[PDB]
């Protein structure tokens, strides 16, 4: 269950590495985001990131 | 011809890594089962762009476009114009040039023509405020993307000038083991062929989500009209969390479609920026592949980069597997000594002169 090792084990798929560790193309520059609905609800409060600010 | 890859996945990265390493590669089974097999017009256009900036490369594409053999030439650069097909905006073509330009014999001075924005690719602001500050941290002192004309989809008519005056031996060795503190939020809300009210409405939406934060929020209103605004109505917004101390940045971007609400776009991108910050450490997910490659190609020394657990996704995994196939370099990950977060340190021995 060591992520650094799991990454370099070609017999295991990338999605399986993440599952074993805890719990898909660079041709698309923009990273994945959850739906606006889910994000708007989660981000009504900015407390979870207050430490990242001065 | 012998280091072999499968599918269209990471096409630009694989060609970029082959170019930087000087190692020949083969990309096979590109969209093999599809009705329309092989390379898309934008991938062929990207290969023509690679040929224009290098000298002595051999590019062989199979009849149906399902196989590409790439024997890289030396990075030469120079002044050229690249016509981007409608299928991809200018950013799709500018982005891989960022990985090559500082390592060229001559300066890259490339005029890119076509659509300037999409929902999936790096926009003008993403390059200028997201990627370029990362390359500056790596020693690319002078890099610029000049916006001559904007070109919203579907008709485009945009024009950007990429100029990388800084030619360096290799990126400097990366040492960022802290979580940079965000000092302010900036951004650019732009529009083409429309009333100035649309930009003001996006800024209203973004401000509604960001007003709860303890920092300054200053979003630039960038209204484009007339000839230099391109051929189609359009609008978009890029929001950038700035860290003044060292010059790090976090960003989110998107464009609006016809009939969409500008306030909603502003809100969404602001929500996406906060989400990107929550998932970040030294850099955001959209700057991480560039930062990773720049450390792989540094001098023979250990570079350190703080990464968030949320950044170790399937995209990060495939990136690392592609790097190892080309350079044989492994990224080592060690947890931080802190209990406040679950971040880790990515340690990378730069390639230097190693073969």
């Amino acid at each position: 269950w060591n992520i650094g090792k799991l990454i370099y084990m070609d017999n295991i798929s990338p999605e399986e590495c993440i599952r074993r560790w805890r719990g898909v193309d660079l041709e698309k520059f923009v990273p994945y985001f959850d739906t606006f609905e889910k994000l708007a609800k989660k981000w009504k409060s900015v407390d979870a990131i207050k430490e990242r600010f001065l | 011809k012998y280091t072999t890859f499968q599918g269209s996945q990471n096409f630009r990265l694989r060609i970029v890594l082959a170019t930087l390493s000087g190692k020949p590669i083969k990309i096979e089974k590109i969209r093999s089962g599809d009705l329309n097999p092989g390379l898309k017009d934008y991938e062929v256009s990207f290969l023509r762009l690679i040929e224009s900036v290098t000298n002595g490369s051999v590019i062989e594409i199979s009849y149906t476009g399902t196989t590409v053999i790439y024997r890289p030439g030396i990075i030469v650069g120079g002044a050229s114009t690249h016509i981007c097909p409608s299928s991809k905006p200018v950013g799709y073509f500018v982005e891989p040039m960022l990985y090559l330009a500082p390592f060229s014999k001559k300066k890259f001075s490339i005029l890119f023509k076509g659509i300037t924005a999409s929902h999936n690719d790096a926009g003008i602001e993403a390059i200028k405020w997201g990627l370029m500050p990362v390359m500056e941290k790596f020693g690319v002192r002078e890099c610029a993307l000049h916006t001559l004309k904007r070109g919203s989809p579907p008709l485009g008519g945009g024009e950007v000038h990429l100029v990388v005056d800084s030619l360096i031996a290799q990126p400097i060795t990366m040492h960022e083991i802290d979580r940079p503190i965000i000092s302010s939020i900036t951004g650019v809300a732009y529009s083409t062929r429309v009333s100035p009210s649309l930009v003001n409405r996006m800024i209203d939406g973004a401000k509604k989500v960001l007003k709860n934060l303890q920092c300054e929020v200053n979003i630039t209103a960038d209204v484009w009209r007339g000839e230099n605004s391109g051929k189609s109505p359009g609008w978009g917004i890029t929001l950038v969390a700035q860290s003044k101390q060292k010059g790090w940045s976090y960003f989110a971007e998107d464009i609006g479609d016809a009939g969409s609400i500008p306030e909603e776009l502003g809100e969404k991108v602001a929500c996406q920026l906060l989400e990107e910050i929550s998932k970040s450490a030294a850099v955001g997910r959209n700057q991480l592949p560039l930062a990773i490659v720049y450390m792989v190609i540094g001098k023979e020394d250990i570079g350190r980069l703080r990464i968030n657990k949320e950044q170790i996704d399937e995209r990060f995994i495939i990136l690392l597997r592609d790097i190892k196939k080309i350079f044989n370099t492994e990224v080592f990950l060690k947890p931080v000594d802190e209990a406040d977060n679950e971040d880790m340190i990515a340690t990378i021995k730069g390639i230097g002169f190693t073969n």
